[PDB]
DNA sequence: AGCGCAATCAGCTGTGACTACCT
DNA sequence: AGGTAGTCACAGCTGATTGCGCTG
């Protein structure tokens, strides 16, 4: 229907709109009369989008000039596939409200191997030799031996959207990645180069997160393609992390073999301009020196250049002209395939990096391994320090950058752990007619002895004794799924080898079948298949898995799986490795943010990330509960999400594992009661 | 706007005088009104039913133990289920209720489908004392009633009501196989938990067009139970749907004739203890079999000995009275007084039967339609 | 051994009835 | 010989002190 905004109409495919969803569109709409950036937090997935895309097309209606570009910058490409279903949607549904169409483009991007119609490329696996592949395939000597005609085998979809799809444009209809990969096909274009055709002309465009952050391509996907846009990242409560590792690379004995043995091979096509080529012999020894230095750590990040520029007596001039030099020399020197030939391109873009990026970075070279510590394995890593670097590109290039999901709960930190000026302080929280969540922090076991996963505890009998007993007597209150969360692999393998010697995993084990997340991608997936094939019938499974793994994020437990989630202690980030420090450090002395605060804060955001995915949609309902006395104390209560806070009682704070397992029964035995709409 | 905030209610205005005292008039009326609160139906709801095969399942899990229900799961749960059987059997004459007690991820036939009552009711108090143990299976229970209910008649309607206490349960095999080859049997599954809600006993009785309810408390359990008496509803005519059985009069023996010829009760001849042997009661019409309880049917050439009276007393909901017409006292002229009671006729409304076109007053107008659901001048 | 959340004491007040002193 | 303000018991609140815990 027709939602009257206090100065205008949005249309809206869903009749009903929740409280939420309105205060919601009243704080967006007055954003977007602020001119100003913001950050959000929602409980709710599915229907935020809705409503924001609603929200949107409104204001390009209403104000065609204010509003021209749209990004909806996403984590992964399930939730690019699921927006531009649901853009699909809304267009469909505003057609069959008003009959007439609209001049309305919006396409989804995203890499080579994701839209590619040559089934010479498909079937393999290696996703930095696709790009490599394509260059090779079609390029500008391509092009210009094209007019000769050679006889040679060459990707021809580009050859003919040259001379054809250069003139006709897509002004209607929002086509997703196989509809563009249809219509590449259909007419002989390669959808790759579409899009990039198609983005000028365009109303709404979605893609990841990579597309922005990372430098090196945000200036080729986005340059001057609209002055005033909209830019929003849903889901982005980890946006800091990724932003770090934007600038972030490693150098290991593998990357460093491969370039001398591939400067050998490029030597040898020279020999068949000269600013570089004497230039990139000698770079591999002043690297090399670190591997045969035998000390634990060197930091020198306005003095690695000074270094640089002793062994070698190199100008600091030459460094920066890498970007540019390869661009330039590589398509001359006309390179077959990029296999074989990535880590010269990250050393130049480390070289670069290091050149121009010094005033909030270290460098630290870690000769550690797991179980393998001291063989031979010094590691370099130009570790990023400061998350600001990778959000300043987009900050003063766009207008309403929206930083939204469902755990940004201290709005407080956001803003000054990267340079950020917020106008809205604003979270909402869903209101059902029931409560569809029992959050509640779980302290002393039975024998009144906290259950903490302190690191002076966690060889502890006690509390080992106490976390089993919490999940089996739990196991058989909660039915069909159980995802339970621990700190680490270390602890959790440790706990649940304990749990084995004792005579308490078997009875875990006759109530609910154990799965264990390891490392292995494979392994993970079958599990995960088999824990899915057993919450279906009446078997019921336990989910364990850490908190920090790529299973927390990568799967959603909507209604029916995982009926509770359990956190094993507060997920506490390992402090070793010296690079979370150098981290605190630059916090500490540049944004004068408290160590103690800033862990906490990370703790809290993880516990909440991969305990808000119980609850997806309006039916859904979950059990979280949190097993660590820390839980209680109110500095780290206060870093949920408010969602969570006003259904977390004072009630249950510090209640035993019986009076919880008391309230879990209590809670699903009121929550399987139909309810209305 | 809102109902409350516009003008205050004012009931009071109903009463009026105009002789200055006919206050008594109206609380004739009021009275009057008073009466007739009812639709003149008893239940209101479904009107006929079909012959029931129902299987119940009891789970016998570990979770049984548990004290949510004084004192504990079992006994609450068989308790309610001797008050299930009983009134269930009262509720419907020719029905047959099976008991499957699954166990230690096997299921076990406690008691054949059969009509008795007596010897649910005895199996059930037999199975209070039982042991709780191991974990339960549904996919086993279900494979028994489903092999059991296979070659019942497709007329009578294949329910299957399931008690699962445990959220664990334990199948050998696929169970949505299991659920598929039902659906095609058309057999009805009906689940009711006890502690939470499982997917499985949700997808179940979706699938099979049963219903699934978790137990808030013991009062919530008793109405899930009665509900679950109630009769569904059956089709116009599916086909020749009828049934041998008969009806064996209670002839008891007396030594002032001849003909007194005590025998032995054949359900009491698999007593441990000296079968009754008594001087009469129900013999078989079609080979003399001797029996005690009814409805019982014939062990020796398989009829159904049913009683007569019993399925005598839904007659009525197949041939229901219709309204008499009410017609004011002023307006008949005819008789005043009523053809049932011979009592004079001074109430302001009189009601006339449409077929002999009778007199009845107001109480046995009510008694009429509500209890003897037969006109009076119409037998004659 | 510096912060910070939480346990703890002081001061005032409500509710109810019991009790000492004197016009 | 009669009646009202202290007074005790038991509870509440808010306003500070002040004392134990605080990261793999
Ligand atoms: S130009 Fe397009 S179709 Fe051809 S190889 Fe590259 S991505 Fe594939
Ligand atoms: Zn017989
Ligand atoms: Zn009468
Ligand atoms: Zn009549």
């Amino acid at each position: 229907m027709k939602l009257n905004v206090d100065g205008l109409l949005v249309y809206f495919p869903y009749d009903y709109i929740y409280p939420e969803q309105f205060s919601y569109m009243r704080e967006l709409k007055r954003t977007l009369d602020a001119k100003g950036h913001g950050v959000l937090e929602m409980p709710s997935g599915t229907g935020k989008t809705v409503s924001l895309l609603a929200l949107i097309m409104a204001y390009q209606r209403a104000y065609p000039l204010e509003v021209t570009k749209l990004i909806y910058c996403s984590r992964t490409v399930p939730e690019i596939e699921k927006v531009i279903e649901e853009l699909r949607k809304l267009l469909n549904f505003y057609e069959k409200q008003e009959g007439e169409k609209l001049p309305f483009l919006g396409l989804a991007l995203s890499s080579r191997k994701n839209l590619c119609i040559h089934p010479e490329v498909t079937p393999l696996r290696f996703g930095k030799d696709v790009d490599g592949k394509c260059h090779s395939l079609t390029a500008s000597y391509v092009r210009a031996q094209y007019q000769h005609d050679t006889s040679l085998p060459h990707c021809r979809f580009y050859e003919e959207f040259d001379a054809h799809g250069r003139e006709v444009p897509l002004p209607a209809g929002i086509y997703n990645l196989d509809d563009l990969k249809a219509l590449g096909r259909r007419q002989g274009w390669c959808p790759y180069f579409l899009a990039r055709y198609s983005i000028l002309h365009a109303n709404v465009v979605v893609y990841s997160y990579h597309y922005l952050l990372d430098p090196k391509i945000a200036d080729l996907v986005s340059k001057e393609l609209a002055r005033k846009a909209v830019v929003v990242f849903d889901e982005a409560h980890n946006i800091d992390n990724v932003c770090i590792d934007s600038m972030s690379v490693n150098l290991t004995r593998r990357t460093l073999d491969r370039c001398q043995g591939n400067l050998e091979t490029l030597q040898k096509t020279v020999l068949r301009a000269e600013h570089f080529l004497g230039f990139l012999r000698r770079l591999l020894e002043y690297v090399k020196w670190r591997l045969r230095v035998q000390h634990v750590v060197q930091e020198s990040p306005p003095a690695f250049l000074s270094g640089l520029a002793q062994r070698v007596c190199i100008q600091r001039k030459p460094l920066r002209f890498c970007a540019e030099r390869l661009r330039s020399l590589l398509h001359t020197l006309e390179i077959t395939d990029l296999a074989d030939f990535s880590p010269l391109t990250l050393l130049a873009n480390f070289a670069t990096l290091v050149s121009t990026y010094a005033k909030g970075f270290t460098i630290i070279i870690e000769p550690f391994d797991d179980r393998t510590p001291t063989i031979a394995n010094p590691i370099l890593h130009f570790s990023c320090m400061d998350a600001s670097l990778a959000i300043k590109p987009v900050f003063e290039r766009f207008q309403s950058v929206i930083i939204t999901s469902g755990t940004l709960s201290p709005l407080d930190i956001y803003p000054k752990i990267l340079d950020f000026h917020p106008v809205t302080m604003a979270t909402f929280t869903m209101t059902l007619a029931r409560v569809c969540l029992c959050p509640m922090i779980i302290g002393r076991g039975n024998d009144q002895v906290a259950i903490s996963s302190k690191f002076e505890t966690r060889e502890d009998i006690a509390v080992i004794r106490n976390y089993g007993n919490l999940l089996l007597e739990m196991s058989a209150v909660v039915p069909d799924g159980i995802v339970a969360f621990f700190t680490s692999y270390q602890y959790m393998e440790s706990t649940v080898a304990s749990w084995y010697e004792q005579g308490i995993l078997e009875n875990i084990q006759r109530n609910k079948l154990l799965f264990i997340e390891t490392q292995d991608g494979a392994e993970t997936s079958v599990a995960l298949e088999k824990y899915q094939e057993a919450c279906e019938n009446g078997r019921g499974a336990i989910l364990l898995s850490v908190a920090r793994g790529k299973v927390s994020e990568g799967i959603d437990f909507v209604h029916h799986y995982g009926r509770a989630v359990i956190m094993f202690g507060v997920p506490y980030v390992y402090t070793q490795s010296r690079i979370l420090k150098a981290r605190l450090e630059y916090l500490r002395d540049q944004f004068q943010i408290r160590e103690n605060d800033f862990l906490t804060f990370d703790a809290m955001r993880h516990a909440a990330q991969c305990v808000g995915r119980a609850i997806r949609g309006k039916t859904d309902y979950g059990l979280m509960v949190f097993a660590d006395k820390r839980f209680a104390r109110g500095d780290k209560r206060g870093k949920l999400p408010r969602w969570i806070q006003e259904h977390l009682t004072d009630a249950n704070l510090n209640l035993t594992v019986d009076e919880g397992v008391q309230v879990a029964k209590y809670f699903l035995r009121q929550m399987a009661q139909p309810f209305h709409r | 706007t809102k109902r409350w905030e516009g003008g205050y209610e004012r009931t009071w205005e109903i009463l009026k005088e105009d002789e200055s005292g006919s206050l008594k008039a109206t609380i004739e009326d009021i009275l009057f009104k008073a009466k007739r609160k009812r639709v003149f139906e008893h239940h209101g709801q479904v009107r006929l039913g079909m012959m029931r095969h129902l299987y119940v399942v009891v789970d016998g899990s570990r979770t049984m133990e548990d004290q949510d229900l004084k004192p504990n799961r079992l006994t609450c749960t068989l308790k309610l289920l001797e008050y299930f059987v009983e009134e269930y059997f009262d509720q419907n004459p020719i029905s047959q209720i099976g008991i499957i007690v699954t166990k230690s991820k096997r299921a076990e036939k406690l008691t054949e489908l059969s009509g008795n009552p007596r010897k649910h009711i005895t199996s059930l108090k037999k199975a209070v004392d039982m042991t709780c143990h191991g974990e339960p299976s549904l996919y086993n229970s279900l494979s028994i009633a489903m092999q059991t209910l296979k070659h019942m008649p497709g007329h009578t309607s294949r329910e299957v009501l399931i008690i699962f206490s445990s959220l664990t349960t334990c199948d050998p095999s696929n169970i949505y196989d299991l659920i598929k080859t039902l659906k095609a049997a058309k057999i009805r599954v009906s689940v009711i938990g006890l502690s939470a809600e499982v997917r499985v006993c949700t997808v179940l009785a979706r699938e099979t067009g049963g219903t699934y309810h978790v137990i808030l408390d013991e009062s919530h359990y008793k109405e899930l139970l009665t509900h679950h008496v109630s009769p569904p509803p059956a089709s116009s005519s599916s086909e020749c749907s009828l049934i041998r059985m008969g009806f064996p009069q209670h002839t008891i023996a007396s030594l002032s004739d001849q003909d007194a010829k005590p025998s032995f009760s054949m359900a009491h001849l698999d007593g441990n203890t000296e079968p009754g042997l008594t001087l009469g009661g129900y013999f078989c019409p079609q080979c003399r079999a001797k029996y005690c309880e009814l409805p019982v049917e014939c062990k020796i050439c398989g009829l159904t000995l049913v009683s007569a009276p019993h399925l005598a007393r839904s007659y009525h909901h197949l041939f229901p009275l219709d309204a008499f017409q009410e017609i004011p006292l002023e307006e008949y002229n005819g008789e005043r007084f009523c053809y049932g009671c011979q009592g004079e006729l001074k109430d302001q409304h009189v009601y006339v039967c449409a077929v002999c076109q009778n007199v009845f007053c107001v109480d046995c107008d009510v008694f009429v339609h509500d209890s003897l659901h037969c006109c009076p001048g119409c037998i004659h």
